[PDB]
């Protein structure tokens, strides 16, 4: 009866040059007994990701949420939201439930459509946003991904390059994990392009 | 907390020591727990410093709203206020106030109000955690209608044996003389009393 | 009520080269958020070129090494000064552990050497006596931010060969001495920048068929 | 309530369901049909804690029936679906939620697609080709990820949910007293009356 | 967390480390913990990491309203009694512990907050974990009468001992300083005294080692 | 864990996974959970490590014990209850171990012995112990006939680890395969899942709930 | 199974160059009571080695009984006693630390948390720590309670790695540890003004210093706060 | 472990045993026998904690058997009764007591007697002409209460225990997999294969 | 119990209350709390009636064993084994013991033994629950060498205001003279003691 730890699954983001990864599992199971390898995790509302880990539940609820807000911010603002305007959106309406939370572990990543910056964030359950250069992670694999990432990682890496890094941060994070894996998804994010690949990763 | 207020022949004498704790750790070794709720009527804080302090300032808000309208109250008045707040939030309170005042008809005044919100009017009252180790102390020492260097005095050499025996208590003695003069501050440092 | 454990943090890393071992930890000693020292060893050299170290609750961690190093001593006056050989060191380790199992020593367990046939060997112990040797073992507080790297870095998983459609895998090889000590001072400045209880400094026992060398490593005091 | 199972094959949806009503040490009833009519292409199986079940399907029910008479139109199941997880998704931060687990089997007429969805009682929604509820799927998921292939028709359907149910008569402790199946597909929905 | 507040000549100064935890894992390596109530009004925060930034931000936003309704420049004890009359009826259930402080018509002021509503006045404040550390460093170098380049340096000194003997409590040093008559100037990262080293080694993969089963463009336009 | 072992027409087939497990923590995908006791008796073990690796290694000493003072090697039934009989003794004190005590012996046959940690000992023909034995049996009961050949109940027993290997969060890592027949066990290689699965999905058209 | 009744707060500790130095308060507390004032913590073995203990007293005083016992059956049959094999600090610890590990083990344990300073017969400076737990660990300074908290930060920038030893002398050693117990006096709400302090020397050997007082204090400052905010009178 | 039944007829006396032996959501074994041969002419039944039913059945029969052989002669089911009683009885009230409940039934030589005795874990005998543990009592004791007559011969008793069967195969919530019969009169110990 | 021993310059003075409660009831108000374990050294019992007393029985049985082989023991003697017993049965007991005798060459000594089993050898000493609110009063009274009629005095002032706080201490106030002259047992009643 953790809520953090039921379903399970994990988020990973990196920063490149003039680009942004996002990248998820897509196991969703109750505790032991795995149910759905088709579970992802990353949602987009315009230019901008979101990748929610955490109780499923509220994972789906969150997205739909999110896009509520984001579509009728678009209408009245005439323009899409960008990723620093919807991370304090998120922060906002996590904090809101402070006494009886979404059990998610959000993570926005996306490029600024104006200044062109790539920029990723990351939340505790209670909307503390944590903003950072270089990447975020979440999930039931988090140490996993924070070992992995704080070694495999350098600054500036190409499209090419981060998806090859992002995607090895997440393979062996989750195969140490019981919870996390049966899939992957990666999302390479550059200024007007978006490239998404499935990997091939061990089902078990 | 150690903690007393003192009647004598000119009015009423406050007194505290200055140390608040957070478990063992000493949080403020400086602390004023003596508190003005209006000109002339004061308080001692002891029990739960966020609880005495958001009653203290509901006090003082009560009496300047009393003040606009039928002019200065007693310190009946006073201590009344305190327990009406006391009393009703007995459960959800960890506060035990001394209340001191003057005035010119009744002179010196103190009220003490311990934790079920109960008021007693005495000559002199003790309180806080240290108050235990000078019961006897302050029974055997206190007399009615004291000088002022009598009463400070008597104030002193008790909170000097209460910081003594109390590890809760500590650092400063704070004092507050309330007479017809009018309000005086004094402070006496560990290295007077501690030898006394 | 009294409570017999306590946490003293910090971590190892044991990863086993052709011809050679070696047995890393970092010197911090800690409880709750305070630092107690930081140069305290927890990797000790145990005769025989064994290499070994138990991490997690430093009094059990030296009660268990200060037990095995009189097991080894005792192995000598009983079978004429013969060798323990890592695998037989392996199973003694077992049933000192296993002999506490209703009042465990609270520490995860890792000896490091050579084999009978002279390669390198990293034997890894549960807190009850379950072990198992690997090529690659991390253990303690930072563990799990450790052991997916080398399992990414020293066995080459989920790493395929390029351009080959994800069906021929990356093939295993040995490394080399310095290769490895890159990868353990890699894997230590990355525990110590994530994990509070793992600085100060790190200490590496290299263990080859001339002896046991030492080297060691400053890490961020923070 | 115990036993819930869902199978989509090719051009249609098999839900079975356990026939045993159990209370304490005595069989209540062998013959209990554990599902609803949302409408007449969506089919609702449910278990779960005793009297929430009921309650919960009737009500579901009785909001689909309502959306069918106001619109002159059939819901499709995905939105079928998404109305019963936001319904679960409401109970479970409720005073007292809804212990209801559900299978939704449903055929999409604008699609001519089968659909089978899975929500437990938290309001988790996911669609699968298979699906189970409770202790069920421990059995089941193994054996289907075997021998399920998704072009199947609905007779192979029907001996591939023999195969489960055979398995969970040998395994399972409770004596669950057999199923009810049901097809849902292109035509609406039927009940297989000798299984 | 380690924060700190000290008073000066002409006005105060806070500082505050840069660490964010989540259990024995660091969250952020350099998060911002000082806080803007309003221009020359700054707020130090310890404890739960969203209720710090939440309430100084709802005290800050109705502090802005307050000036505008009384065209006045906000004063210290304003937002002093908004936030421990707000942190007191949510008994301690809002986890904030706070250093407030500021310039305002009436002078410099230095206060701080408990998560259950109770205030204290000083010429040297500290909270958080290392709290200890920097008392330690304030109570031993602390006199009257500090200049603005004296203030900063027992400031950070203060957090320095937190950052190194606290495990709480870590990377750089922020600092806010608030002069009588001057603008506030707020030095972000005032210290970097942990860098991290070069690594041993680049762990950038070959091209093509990552095993892809599908692709596809993804459409963010309308 | 997810171990089983089957009798059938050509003797004993014994499959089990590799994964090891600290709460959600993998411990290890390569670990040996079938103890080679002599070359006619294996034991599976599934449980507690150190509890199910120390006294199944201890329960190899007492066999070999038995030999040398009998001049004859140990019965299944002999092997399995000294076991059952010293978990017995720990009953209580929390011990954790699902055992398969599988072998051949000229008075016996192909016998299999499960024996668990409270002190039950069973006979039987097919048996699945472990936190994924229900997958397991899922695969292995709706598959399994006594007339399947030597090549047939290998793969079977494989397929079946396999399913809970997948299915099961708790198993996994590698597929060890064992074969009991009246000239000895013999063992039939290490099977990694990671590529395993594919071949498997791929050859046999099955596990279409994967993304392929 | 325990809990502990009459209490001693933190011990201090720190090497210099020749040796090092030790410290304790003469406060035996009674919970929040500070009920004896003429408690000795600081007990010395030989003319080379002294034990710092903080915790219970009464386990306190049984240690002091085994160590005292110890002198005695090293003596015995040794004409070395004061030469060759006399005991040493190492000796000394060990003992301990095994009878710390031993009584934990056995869920009965001595209540305390103890630091042996000394010097060993080649001149080396010998500083360790151990405690109910018989959790051991050596360090240039070293510190039990809130000398841990408060003590080690201000002995670190004297001495902060072994480096260091060597250019602090006995003079700067022992004005870092006075000051860190006046700032446990202001902090620690369970310490006391009058302490004992020891320096074990390899050249001047064993001074002990008793009645010792915390001074130069900073109080002044106190006059000028009023109130806990809104407060001007 | 769950279900055992004994009746006492004319000239003999029925044992009827549970063959499922379940351990959490899996029944591991579909045909255990859940009896013991005491003596040539006496049968003990068992139920109750796993481990402790068989462990305490074996340590009866082993000091059963060691009494024929240094006497070279039977115990009487009334004597093997009061041993196993006794050894129940010191059970209790020990560090940790066998979790066993028994039926014993035999035939007395002697006597010409078929004898039926009910003890359960606490060391509670009694004599009874049918007999239950665990909740099987609920229903069969009623049933028996009914259609139970005194001088029934064996075929009568094997039917009136079909009966039992039946009605708790009907109303049991737990799949107990059958049972097997045996028979014990003054012939000896025999078991009915089909059932 | 309010209990106290107090050095001075002929030897050394016992005294204590006679309340024995069990809850808020008296079980006994006139009860002997002064308890003999040899000719010139005595003890006070505070904490557990039936611990304290096995105990004294067991201090008393082992010093008339020492008397019998090597003559009279010393105050210190008595105090250690007071000492080994409520040590080494803490975990058992709760006895608060104050042991006071007289040697002639040491003259006047008092150990007190807290629930721990820690000794404490001082001038004079107070224990029992009501001994909390006289630390102020016997620290700010106390004199070394005083006389007989003084020490007399300041333990009737003493217990006498102990009594007059502590619930659980009340009635008599026994006293135990232990000089070179030999032992002297005085009693004073309320009538005299409650009005000083
Ligand atoms: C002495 C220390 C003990 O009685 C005084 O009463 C003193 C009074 C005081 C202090 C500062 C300003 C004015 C008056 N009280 C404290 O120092 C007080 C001790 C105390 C805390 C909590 C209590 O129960 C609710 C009772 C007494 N210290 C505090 O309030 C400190 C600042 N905060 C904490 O210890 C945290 N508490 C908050 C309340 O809930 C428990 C944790
Ligand atoms: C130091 C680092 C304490 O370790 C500081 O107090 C720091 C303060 C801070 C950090 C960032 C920005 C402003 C201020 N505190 C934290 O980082 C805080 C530590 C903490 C965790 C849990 C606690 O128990 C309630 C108390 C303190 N970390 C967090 O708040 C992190 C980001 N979030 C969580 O751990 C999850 N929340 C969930 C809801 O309950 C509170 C913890
Ligand atoms: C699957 C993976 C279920 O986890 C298997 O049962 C597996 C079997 C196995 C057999 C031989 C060697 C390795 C693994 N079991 C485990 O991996 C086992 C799971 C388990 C943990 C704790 C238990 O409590 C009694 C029961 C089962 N994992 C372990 O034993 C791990 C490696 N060790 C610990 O958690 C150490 N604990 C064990 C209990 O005593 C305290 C220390
Ligand atoms: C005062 C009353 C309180 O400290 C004294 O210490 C007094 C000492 C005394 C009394 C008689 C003879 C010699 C010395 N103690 C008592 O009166 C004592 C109070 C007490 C009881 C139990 C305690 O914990 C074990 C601590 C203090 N009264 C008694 O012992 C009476 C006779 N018995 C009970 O109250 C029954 N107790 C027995 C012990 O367990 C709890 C119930
Ligand atoms: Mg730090
Ligand atoms: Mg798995
Ligand atoms: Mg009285």
């Amino acid at each position: 009866s953790d809520p953090s730890s039921i379903n399970g699954g994990i988020v990973v983001a990196m920063t490149g040059k003039d680009c942004v990864a996002i990248a998820c599992d897509l196991r969703l199971g109750s505790q032991s007994l795995g149910v759905s390898n088709k579970f992802e995790k990353i949602f987009h509302y315009g230019h901008v990701f979101l990748g929610i880990t955490g109780l499923a539940t509220d994972v789906t609820t969150l997205n739909e949420m999110f896009r509520y807000k984001t579509n009728l911010y678009k209408l009245k603002e005439e323009r899409a939201i960008e990723p620093e305007t919807f991370t304090q959106l998120v922060s906002s309406s996590l904090y809101e439930r402070r006494f009886g939370p979404y059990f998610v572990g959000p993570v926005v990543a996306g490029i600024n459509s104006k200044s062109g910056k790539p920029f990723i964030a990351g939340f505790d359950l209670i909307g503390c946003i944590d903003e950072a250069k270089d990447f975020i992670v979440s999930g039931t694999a988090s140490d996993q991904l924070f070992g992995m990432c704080e070694s495999l990682y350098e600054p500036n890496l190409e499209p090419e390059d981060l998806f090859e890094t992002i995607s090895q941060a997440l393979l062996n994070a989750a195969d140490r994990d019981a919870l996390s894996g049966w899939g992957a998804v990666v999302y390479i994010i550059k200024k007007d392009e978006v490239v998404k690949r499935y990997l091939k990763m061990r089902q078990d | 907390t150690s903690i007393m207020a003192v009647t004598f022949k000119d009015g009423v004498i406050l007194g505290a020591d200055s140390r608040t704790t957070t478990g063992a750790y000493i949080a403020n070794r400086v602390t004023d727990k003596l508190t003005r709720v209006h000109d002339k009527i004061w308080c001692c804080r002891s029990g739960s410093a966020a609880d005495t302090q958001a009653i203290a300032d509901i006090v003082q808000y009560h009496l300047e709203l009393y003040t606009s309208q039928y002019g200065t109250p007693s310190t009946e008045t006073a201590a009344s206020v305190f327990k009406e707040l006391c009393y009703e939030n007995k459960d959800n309170l960890t506060a035990g106030i001394i209340v001191a005042g003057y005035d010119d008809k009744n002179k010196g005044e103190v009220y003490t109000i311990p934790l079920g919100g109960s008021v007693h009017k005495l000559p002199y009252a003790i309180a806080g955690s240290g108050s235990t180790f000078i019961y006897g102390y302050c029974d055997k020492n206190f007399r009615e209608n004291m000088s002022k260097e009598e009463t400070v005095d008597f104030i002193k050499h008790s909170l000097s044996q209460a910081i003594k025996w109390d590890g809760s208590s500590g650092g400063v003695i704070r004092m507050v003389v309330l007479t017809a003069a009018g309000v005086e501050r004094l402070i006496f440092y560990p290295d007077e009393y501690e030898q006394l | 009520q009294f409570n017999p454990y306590g946490d003293n943090g910090g971590t190892i890393l044991g990863i086993a080269g052709e011809d050679f071992a070696v047995l890393a930890g970092d010197t911090r000693n800690i409880t709750d958020y305070s630092i107690n020292s930081r140069y305290e060893p927890k990797v000790f050299d145990c005769g025989d070129n064994i290499v070994m170290s138990a991490n997690g609750f430093a009094a059990d961690g030296d009660a268990l090494v200060k037990r095995f190093k009189n097991s080894v001593k005792w192995y000598h006056f009983d079978h004429n000064d013969k060798k323990l050989s890592i695998n037989s060191a392996a199973r003694n380790i077992q049933h000192l552990l296993y002999g506490k199992r209703f009042f465990p020593y609270y520490v995860h367990t890792i000896i490091a050497g050579l084999d009978e046939d002279g390669k390198g060997a990293v034997y890894s112990f549960d807190p009850v006596g379950s072990y198992e040797r690997e090529q690659c073992r991390a253990g303690g507080a930072a563990a799990s931010l450790i052991m997916p790297f080398l399992d990414n870095q020293v066995n080459f998983k989920n790493q395929y060969e390029p351009g080959t459609n994800g069906k021929v895998k990356k093939p295993l090889k040995y490394l080399s001495v310095e290769e490895v000590i890159k990868l353990v001072r890699d894997s230590f400045t990355s525990a110590t920048e994530r994990h509070i209880q793992v600085g100060d400094g790190l200490e590496i026992l290299i263990v080859t068929k001339d002896g046991v060398r030492k080297e060691f490593y400053e890490l961020k005091r923070d | 309530m115990d036993i819930i199972l869902g199978i989509r094959v090719q051009d249609s949806v098999i839900l079975a369901s356990s026939k045993a009503v159990t209370r304490g040490i005595s069989v209540l009833k062998d013959s209990d049909d554990k599902t609803r009519q949302l409408s007449p292409h969506t089919l609702m199986s449910f278990a779960g804690e005793a009297g929430d079940t009921v309650q919960f399907a009737e009500y579901i029910q009785a909001n689909i029936q309502l959306y069918s008479i106001r619109e002159d139109y059939e819901l499709s199941p995905q939105a079928v679906s998404s109305f019963v997880r936001q319904e679960l998704a409401k109970s479970i931060r409720s005073r007292r939620p809804y212990q209801v687990n559900v299978l939704i089997g449903g055929y999409d007429k604008k699609k001519n697609k089968p659909e089978l969805y899975q929500i437990d009682y938290l309001g988790t929604k996911v669609e699968l080709p298979y699906g189970a509820h409770g202790y069920s799927g421990f059995y089941t998921f193994s054996l289907l990820d075997h021998h399920y292939r998704p072009d199947m028709t609905t007779e192979e359907g029907l001996d591939l949910l023999k195969l489960c149910v055979q398995e969970l008569e040998k395994r399972m402790p409770m004596d669950f007293k057999g199923v009810i199946v049901k097809i849902v597909d292109k035509d609406g929905i039927r009940q297989v009356d000798d299984f | 967390t380690t924060i700190v507040g000290v008073k000066f000549n002409n006005g105060v100064v806070i500082a505050a480390d840069t660490r964010s935890t989540q259990g024995p894992i660091v969250a952020d390596k350099n998060c911002a913990k000082l806080h803007r109530i309003s221009p020359k009004i700054w707020c130090a925060g310890a404890g739960t990491a969203a209720d710090t930034e939440a309430v100084t931000q709802l005290i800050g936003s109705n502090i802005e309203l307050h000036s505008l309704y009384t065209s006045r420049e906000p004063r210290v004890v304003s937002a002093l009694q908004m936030l421990k009359q707000h942190l007191f009826k949510y008994q301690g259930h809002i986890g904030a512990y706070l250093i407030v402080a500021g310039v305002d018509p009436t002078g410099s002021h230095l206060f701080s907050i408990h998560a259950h509503g109770s205030t204290d006045v000083g010429y040297y404040l500290s909270l958080g974990s290392g709290s200890l550390a920097a008392m330690a460093v304030l109570e031993s170098h602390w006199k009257q009468d500090l200049t603005k380049e004296e203030a900063i340096k027992l400031a950070s000194d203060a957090i320095q001992a937190g950052i190194w003997n606290d495990l709480g409590s870590g990377s750089n040093v922020d600092v806010c300083v608030m002069e009588i008559g001057k603008d506030a100037e707020y030095l972000r990262n005032y210290l970097t005294p942990n860098v991290r080293e070069e690594k041993q080694k680049s762990y950038k993969f070959p091209r093509g080692t990552t095993a892809v089963l599908k692709e596809s463009i993804v459409n963010i336009c309308d | 864990t997810t171990t089983l072992a089957f009798r059938f027409q050509g003797g004993i087939i014994v499959a089990v996974d590799s994964r090891a497990t600290a709460g959600n923590w993998v411990a290890s995908q390569t670990v040996k959970k079938v103890i080679e006791i002599n070359p006619f008796l294996l034991g599976t073990v599934a449980g507690g490590a150190a509890d199910c690796q120390f006294w199944e290694t201890w329960l190899g000493s007492q066999c070999r014990l038995h030999e040398l003072r009998e001049k004859e090697r140990i019965s299944v039934a002999a092997a399995s209850k000294i076991l059952s009989n010293l978990v017995y003794q720990y009953k209580g004190a929390g011990l954790s171990m699902g055992t398969m005590i599988c072998g051949y012996t000229r008075k016996e046959g192909p016998t299999i012995y499960y024996v668990d940690s409270d002190g039950t000992r069973l006979k039987g023909d097919i048996f699945c112990v472990g936190s994924g034995q229900t997958f397991a049996y899922g695969v292995l009961d709706s598959n399994y006939k006594w007339d399947l050949s030597v090549e047939d109940a290998l793969y079977l027993g494989k397929r079946s680890i396999l399913a809970a290997a997948h299915r099961d969060a708790y198993s996994g890592g590698s597929v060890n395969l064992y074969h009991v027949t009246e000239d000895g066990w013999i063992y039939h290689g290490n099977h990694d899942v990671g590529e395993l699965f594919w071949k498997v999905k791929e050859e046999e058209g099955s596990f279409n709930n994967v993304i392929g | 199974t325990q809990q502990p009744i009459v209490t001693g707060t933190s011990v201090i500790s720190m090497k210099y160059d020749n040796g090092v130095i030790i410290a304790a308060d003469n406060l035996g507390s009674y919970g929040s009571l500070l009920r004896f004032n003429g408690v000795e913590r600081l007990i010395p073995v030989g003319d080379n080695t002294v034990v710092g203990i903080s915790g219970d007293i009464s386990d306190m005083q049984h240690i002091e009984r085994l160590l005292k016992d110890l002198v005695t059956e090293n003596a015995y049959d040794n004409p070395l006693a004061d030469a060759e094999e006399a005991l040493e600090p190492s000796y000394i610890f060990e003992y301990l630390a095994t009878v710390m590990y031993q009584r934990r083990s056995k869920m009965n344990p001595l209540w305390n948390a103890i630091i042996v300073a000394g010097v060993q017969s080649n001149g080396d400076q010998f500083l360790r720590y151990v405690n109910l737990l018989g959790v051991t660990y050596s360090s240039p300074t070293l510190a039990t309670g809130f000398g841990a908290h408060m003590a080690n930060p201000l002995l670190r920038k004297v001495v902060d790695r072994e480096s260091d030893i060597p250019k602090t002398t006995v003079q700067v050693a022992e004005e870092a540890i006075v000051n860190a117990m006046r700032v446990l006096y202001y902090r620690d709400a369970r310490s006391s003004r009058n302490f004992s302090l020891a320096i074990i020397d390899k050249n001047t050997g064993l001074t002990f210093k008793k009645n010792l007082q915390v001074e130069n204090m900073k109080w002044d400052f106190a006059k000028d706060i009023k109130g806990y905010g809104t407060q001007k009178i």
